[PDB]
This record gives C-alpha cells, structure tokens and sequence, in this order.
C-alpha cells in the first residue's frame, strides 16, 4: 500500500576534516511514495541553511554551511511525501566532538641502523590540530608478520610529532602505520597513514 | 594561552545567544574573530564568520 513517511532514526553526524557536515539516518519502511528529506538545523534560535538531501542519496546530506566549533547546535531530519510530513527526535552536540581527522602524513623513521633495540619515527600531524588536541594509535610488525603489534595506546596520548618505538630485535626491518582522533575519544578515527619501514642494526 | 582565551569566549558567546542576548553574542564572536584573524587557523576563523551570519 501507499503510506505516509516513518519517523527517520538513528540520526548521525560527521565532519570529515577538509569536507562539511554530514549527517545520515534510516529512512525507515518503504512508502512507495516519492519522499522528501530535509536536515534542519540551528543555534540557539538562529536557524541554519536547510539541507535537501539529493534524489542518489536519500539518507545523506552535506550541510551548505561552515562547519563551527564549541557551541551547542540542533539538528533533526523532516521527511515528507504526498501522504504526510514527520520530523526526526531533535539532536544536540558540539561538532567539536564530530571530527574525522586526515591520517597524519611523512610518517619516516628517522633513526634506521643506529640504535640496536630503538627505532624512532616521525610524522606531521593533520591541520585540525589547531582545533582539538590528537591521541594516535601506533602499530608495527616485522615485514613477515602475519598480525600487528600494538603500542600501548596510553603513552600516544597527546598530540605529538614523534615517537621512539624500543624494545625491538636487532637488525631486524620493521613496519609502522599510525591513526588518529580526538584525545577525548569523542569523534571518529581517522583512516591508517601510508607505513613507514626501518631497520635497527645490529 | 590564545588557545584557551578563544575557548573562553566561545562559551560566553554560546551562553548569551542562547539566554536571548544576541547583541552581546555578537559582541563577543568580534572579539573572537579578531583573535583569529591575527593569531589564529583558517577553521576557527570560518567557524567564528559563520556563527555571525546564522546571528543576523
Ligand atoms: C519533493 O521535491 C520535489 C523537488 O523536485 C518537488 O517537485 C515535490 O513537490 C516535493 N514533494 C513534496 C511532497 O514535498
Ligand atoms: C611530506 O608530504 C608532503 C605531501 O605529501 C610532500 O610534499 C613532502 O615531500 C613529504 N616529505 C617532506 C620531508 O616534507
């Protein structure tokens, strides 16, 4: 049958770094109507730029306005057809906390064959560093290893440039890839960075 | 601490937009953006243009 709009659930918002805010829902039961999705949006009583989400994406749109910083906005998603017009459950957060930084870039080792057990590394961290402070996520293996080994998540903490991997065997060449994300965990994880190889002499 | 003194005026500018003070909000986001402009990153300084404008 032809049936009105279900209310959109699981409301979600991410700010990957570079791109504007996007949101998704579930558009819920089929209507076998053509239906309308828009993403309201405000702070305090000043309204935002309505969001029209496209005809190929109907559970996504990509706000036309500036992503901001440390204030509290409201959101919610008004789905609409011939039959009837229902909004979402009203959000409120701080896309502070929405952020899916760019992996960090250069990772290198800089000190190959000089130290016996130690390799240190180097990377530059991705622009949004200016906003919020990263907490990273280090691994490594050696180039025959089937799984990664971790670098314990509580000393890569801060943001940071660099990093001395020890405790690792000698003349040995190794493998590393290292993720970032808010130091509150509140956000989104960014994507492995290129890996970076290195030896340790002998 | 040009980091934690643009923090600070965020949240005055957040508490007075939404206790109904939208010319003191703006008031504060020029003080804000001024900050900015001299010592600060693109993405705060568009954060900071944007809200004025949603203000009106
Ligand atoms: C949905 O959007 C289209 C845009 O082409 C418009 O023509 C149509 O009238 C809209 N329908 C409803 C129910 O809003
Ligand atoms: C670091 O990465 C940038 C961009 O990918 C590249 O231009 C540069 O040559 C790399 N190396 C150094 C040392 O900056």
């Amino acid at each position: 049958g032809s049936l009105p709009p279900e209310k959109p659930k699981n409301l979600s918002c991410i700010v990957n770094e570079g791109k504007k805010m996007r949101c998704e829902w579930d558009g819920g039961r089929e209507t076998h109507l053509e239906t309308n999705f828009t993403l309201k949006s405000e702070w305090a009583t000043h309204k935002f730029a309505d969001c029209k989400a496209k005809r190929d994406t109907p559970t996504s749109c990509t706000v036309d306005y500036s992503t901001v910083y440390f204030v509290n906005i409201e959101v919610w998603v008004e789905a609409e057809n011939a039959l009837g017009k229902v909004t979402s459950d009203h959000i409120n957060f701080d896309p502070v906390y929405k952020v899916k930084p760019n992996p960090p870039h250069n990772l290198s080792v800089i000190n190959s064959e000089e130290l016996s057990s130690i390799l240190k590394l180097t990377w530059t961290n991705p622009s949004i560093k200016s906003v919020i402070i990263l907490k990273y996520n280090i691994q490594y293996r050696t180039k025959d290893a089937s799984t990664w080994s971790q670098i314990p998540p509580e000393d890569t903490a801060s943001t940071r440039s660099s990093f001395t991997v020890q405790d690792l065997k000698p003349f040995t060449e190794y493998v590393f890839r290292i993720r970032c994300m808010k130091e509150d965990g509140k956000g989104y994880w960014s994507d492995w960075s290129e890996e970076a190889s290195g030896i340790t002499a002998a | 601490d040009i980091s934690e003194r643009f923090r600070r005026l965020m949240r005055r500018a957040d508490e007075l937009a939404r206790r109904g003070n939208p010319e003191e909000a703006r008031k504060v986001l020029e003080e804000a953006e001024e900050l900015m402009e001299r010592y600060g990153s693109p993405e705060l300084l568009e954060s900071v243009r944007m809200l004025l404008e949603v203000l009106g």
